[PDB]
RNA sequence: AAAA
RNA sequence: AAAA
């Protein structure tokens, strides 16, 4: 404790109940990662003005790199690289960081970069950790806590538009498609399943009113609740031995989605790489195989 | 040391400065040290003596009475944290600012010659101060550093000038010698206050290919447009406040760009690729409000793709009736930048564009994305280029609904791009496109916005049209998905 | 020191005066007070006054000024104007008073030209740098008083005597001014009209066409004058004229040489000369075909009043307005369908669809070029795809000609929507202003080779190319 | 679908 | 489609 400016900030550090640990996943130049962390620092200071990155490295020793799931350049489009990234960095990150601040609980702030990676991180994050999942808003360059973390009928669906097709009720292969961003994956994901995985049973999750615009000024928990209800609905009626997940969803939404279905479902996760040759989808990891 | 002070009165200054820095002096000569505070041509010695007297609380009552400063403020000056301003000298010296709470305005300046109360400094700075220095400076050009330290809510920036009771700032002599970031081209109190205490720094960025004189004219127009909303902004002020020259903000090349994909990709890599990253690095603690205008429409889709949807940008289109820019794309502030990527518009809900999708070769996963929002029709030429060269019969044609060639520069152009993106992603609904080919005759700002919205996530090859070229005049200058590589 | 000041008081040496001025600027008031009365050098007199601004009471009582306003001159940043003697300077210092007192410190005596303060709408103190005789410095002080934008005006000098009623008497230099309404608008406007004339022939005809065009510009900008324009920016009549003696040869290299020598850089140079202020171009041309090239070099990025030529009565009628409330973009409106055509009729004949060559024939003038252009394209270019644009029911000069250009561009782009045309060959008989507007709108983008026709001459000849205008 |  |  050397870089302390105000006594008020010092008082809260030694006499607080929860310590916020902002975790960010980024792939690229380390200079832009520094910019991303600074924007993340402001959002934590709205709720904890005493919080600071420099102070975070004094009392405990948590470093900006230690809070960052960081990799130089574009992540290679190899399944082993993704599984290595999750195993070498993500899997032990949250367990170790909690042990650093042992006496006091942790309120996790999270914001990622690669949407597909969040399902692996969210599943490995666990549902026993209180998390404030953030989602950057770009008109002001600010973070908004959209998640402050089932059994919802289809008729009572608020923002999502679920849809289930069973064209060949023989196999137990399901293509789970989630469309919440603005780049439609349904055309590519449906063609990928038919041409490569031989799948014609699909569960489509789509925004009901505003495709690509979910207001980042409210709670996105009802968005996640509808997805879990629709997903669980198909499992009771039809037994799926393996579900294949394709999603164009916000980064925060995917991280919360992984928490809800972490390791308890046989889900295959497929990533879309923009700078890759056809096929652009690849099973980077399977949600039930990270344990 | 009394002997050293007497020798200075009749090397010596360094000895006493080091002696007083460790507080090795005694109170017996402190009154004599007080005489030093009134008999020293170097302001540093006087400021150090004043601080020592405030700390020791010896003979400070007489100084407080003579200077019209409350004893409480003088005592607080001992433990106050002095803010530092930087101003050039005949090197770059520092100005020391101490907080004060005197009822009367006392912006006392401890000068080498004599102590003078520049009370109008306190009025402009909204705080009473105790100005200190480190060396003897001829001419009171130190005003701007003190004013900047006063108007903050900082060693990166240095200031030079003289203020007036009206609040105006006038520069001093030896400007060229002093200039050998140094802020000296500022005149108004509001300008400095806003430049110091803003939250977003405007960054007017323009893309031009031609001569330097027209580039200067374009940058002057962009500066006027930015000053319309930020009256404190100035290209000179940006240059001396952050080091961002007009060259840094310009995607500039000499003459006509060669009609080779290698030339376009080299231009993107050398200038466009890292320009925004470095400029955002320069203004680190503050956010950036990118004001953007361009020249070549096709180069924009790449410029926007590298720009990304993660930056708040006012994209401006020039209106040539008055030769004035209009903020046709507002993607900052209350106006949500998420509406940039609003693909919820159905075809029946289109009000600005007219879009059609022809699928004559369903077995082939390629289509021609042709956009016609300008006036020179590219539909025939681009369709012929696809059918004769790229062998493509699938097309997504987007034109204007009612007024082709005239898009109201006063209105907001966001719905045009929203409907375009919605049509694109509705084409991507039931179809898988291995490659998309983009041929557009569209406004510069609209092209930049489309590049921002679509980004690098789609297999899009953009084909520029060159007027002074032999057939074929279309050529894939770049691909949207290969810009990150 | 004091002895040096006393010696300078009793001597006319300039070195001592300069030393005293430097000492006063870098900081014995009796000698300073004495030097104020003994105004041997106005530069020394002004410097001494500012030193007293920070016997203030005596000066205020004697000079008829206040005290707070007098001491406010030290804290005021002066405005600098330039007037010829070399180029001496007038310094204006802010003053606040009820009665108008434009105190001017001169070598002879301090005088209050009260009319100057009223005309300039601000009380001021006038200082100088040299012993200048006469009252030729009125115009510089008045101009620096009437300025609104805060910028140094050292690029412009003025000379003249301003009489109290609001007129200037004659003694870059500005001395052709006659009214204060001219001077106020020549410094406080943002759109400076630039009248550009393209004429080929005798110099006298160019001269009186330029005079009539100046009159037409003054019809809207009554403060404009060619002499005033030359005074303020050095833009002479030759700097605004696309001239050349005699009949232009039919050789294509002659027209390209004319375009590259004068037309190519004229607009950019003139807009560089009028650097901060916007430009409202006024354009009139003579040869119809050349305008398509000139317009291509002019471009759509310029607000222009395009005026037609009238040989009967030498008066200009503006037929194209591309300035104002977003009126520019309207020239590029191509939304007019064939059904709702109110001015022109278009016939797009295609006989060889596999050939991407089009003959763009336009007949909106006097002589009908359809037969000649058709024969030329079918005999010297082997073209059977034609686009003939003519009138429906020759053109009213009073009415705006924007719909003509709008529908021409609409027809051209409708033709380009359904076919690919490698080359377009422009053969037109149209009014000069309409040709210029077509060159502005179509621009250097579409590959168009414009052929000019001369009845006195191989009647047709490829004169230039739209796409190559950025090269030649 | 690489902060949507 | 080279500030449409």
């Amino acid at each position: 404790v050397h870089r302390i400016k105000k006594i008020e900030q010092l008082d809260a550090w030694l006499n607080t109940e929860t310590i916020p640990l902002p975790v960010i996943q980024y792939q690229g130049e380390e200079n832009e990662l520094k910019r991303w962390q600074k924007a993340m620092e402001q959002k934590v200071q709205e709720k904890f003005s005493w919080f600071s990155y420099e102070l975070l490295e004094d009392f405990y020793g948590i470093t900006n790199s230690d809070l960052a799931i960081f990799g130089n350049g574009i992540l290679p489009f190899e399944a082993n690289a993704w599984q290595k990234l999750l195993q070498e960095q993500v899997k032990d990150k949250f367990k170790l960081l909690e042990d650093k601040v042992m006496p006091k609980k942790v309120l996790w702030f999270y914001a990622g970069q690669i949407s597909t990676l969040q399902l692996g991180i969210g599943a490995l994050f666990g549902f026993k950790r209180a998390v404030s999942i953030l989602q950057m808003e770009f008109s002001n360059t600010t973070y908004h806590e959209v998640f402050i973390l089932v059994s919802v009928k289809k008729e009572d669906y608020q923002y999502i538009q679920s849809e289930l097709l069973i064209n060949e009720p023989h196999k137990n292969e399901l293509g789970f498609i989630i469309y919440l961003g603005s780049h439609n994956p349904i055309g590519e994901a449906k063609a990928y399943c038919q041409k490569q995985l031989q799948i014609n049973n699909f569960l489509i999750i789509q925004a009901r009113e505003n495709q690509g615009v979910m207001e980042t000024s409210q709670n996105w928990l009802p968005y996640l609740q509808e997805i879990n209800s629709a997903l669980n609905t198909a499992r009771q009626e039809y037994h799926w031995e393996r579900i294949h997940l394709f999603q164009t969803a916000p980064t925060a939404l995917c991280m919360a989605l992984g928490i809800a279905v972490g390791h308890f479902l046989p889900v295959d996760v497929y990533h879309y790489q923009f700078n890759a040759e056809e096929p652009k989808y690849r099973c980077v990891f399977s949600l039930d195989k990270m344990l | 040391f009394n002997e050293t002070a007497d020798k200075y009165l009749k090397e010596a200054e360094l000895i006493i400065l080091q002696y007083i820095q460790q507080d090795r002096v005694s109170e017996d000569d402190e009154e004599w040290v007080y005489n030093l505070l009134e008999k020293a041509n170097n302001p540093y010695i006087k400021l150090n003596a004043l601080l020592w007297l405030s700390a020791k609380r010896k003979y400070l009552t007489q100084l407080s009475k003579l200077w019209g400063i409350s004893e409480n403020e003088l005592k607080s000056l001992s433990q106050q944290q002095p803010k530092i301003g930087l101003f050039p000298a005949v090197f770059l010296a520092k100005v020391f600012v101490y907080k004060l709470k005197s009822e009367e305005p006392i912006a006392l300046a401890i000068l080498g010659d004599k102590i003078e109360n520049f009370s109008y400094l306190a009025q402009l700075g909204k705080q009473n101060c105790l100005i200190g220095f480190n060396k003897n400076i001829q001419g009171n050009s130190w005003q701007l550093a003190v004013l900047a330290t006063l108007l903050v809510k900082i060693s990166k920036i240095a200031y030079s000038g003289i203020v007036l009771p009206s609040g105006e700032i006038i520069t001093a002599e030896e400007i060229e010698y002093k200039k050998r970031n140094l802020v000296h081209r500022i005149k108004k109190i509001e300008q400095l206050d806003a430049w110091l205490n803003t939250e977003t720094i405007p960054l007017p960025v323009i893309q031009y290919q031609g001569e330097e004189n027209e580039l200067k004219r374009w940058q002057k127009a962009m500066e006027q447009k930015v000053q319309e909303k930020f009256s404190w902004f100035s290209y000179e002020l940006l240059e001396d406040f952050y080091g961002i020259t007009n060259s840094d903000l310009a995607i500039f090349g000499n003459g006509i760009l060669p009609f080779e994909a290698n030339a376009w990709q080299k231009l993107l890599q050398e200038q466009v690729k890292d320009k925004f990253k470095l400029l955002e690095d320069k203004v680190m603690p503050k956010k950036v409000l990118w004001f953007y205008a361009g020249q070549i429409s096709t180069l924009q889709l790449g410029i926007g793709a590298l720009f990304g949807f993660k930056r708040a940008v006012s994209i401006l289109q020039m209106e040539f009736s008055n030769t004035t820019y209009h903020e046709v794309f507002i993607l900052y502030g209350k106006e949500n930048a998420r509406q940039l990527k609003n693909v919820s518009v159905k075809k029946e809900d289109y009000q600005y564009i007219q879009s059609e999708l022809l699928i004559n070769e369903p077995h082939k996963n390629e289509l021609g994305f042709i956009i016609y929002l300008g006036s020179h029709n590219p539909i025939g030429e681009a369709k012929a280029y696809c059918q004769k060269q790229l062998q493509i019969n699938n097309f997504l044609i987007i034109q204007a609904r009612e007024n082709q060639g005239v898009m109201e520069t006063s209105q907001n152009w966001l719905p045009y791009l929203q409907e375009i993106n919605s049509a694109l992603n509705t084409a991507r609904q039931e179809y898988h496109w291995e490659r998309i080919h983009l041929f557009q005759t569209a406004p510069t700002a609209l092209c930049m916005a489309l590049g921002i919205a679509v980004g690098h996530f789609l297999p899009v090859d953009v084909y520029h049209y060159q007027f002074n070229a032999e057939e074929p005049k279309y050529r894939c200058v770049f691909s949207l998905d290969k810009m990150l590589n």
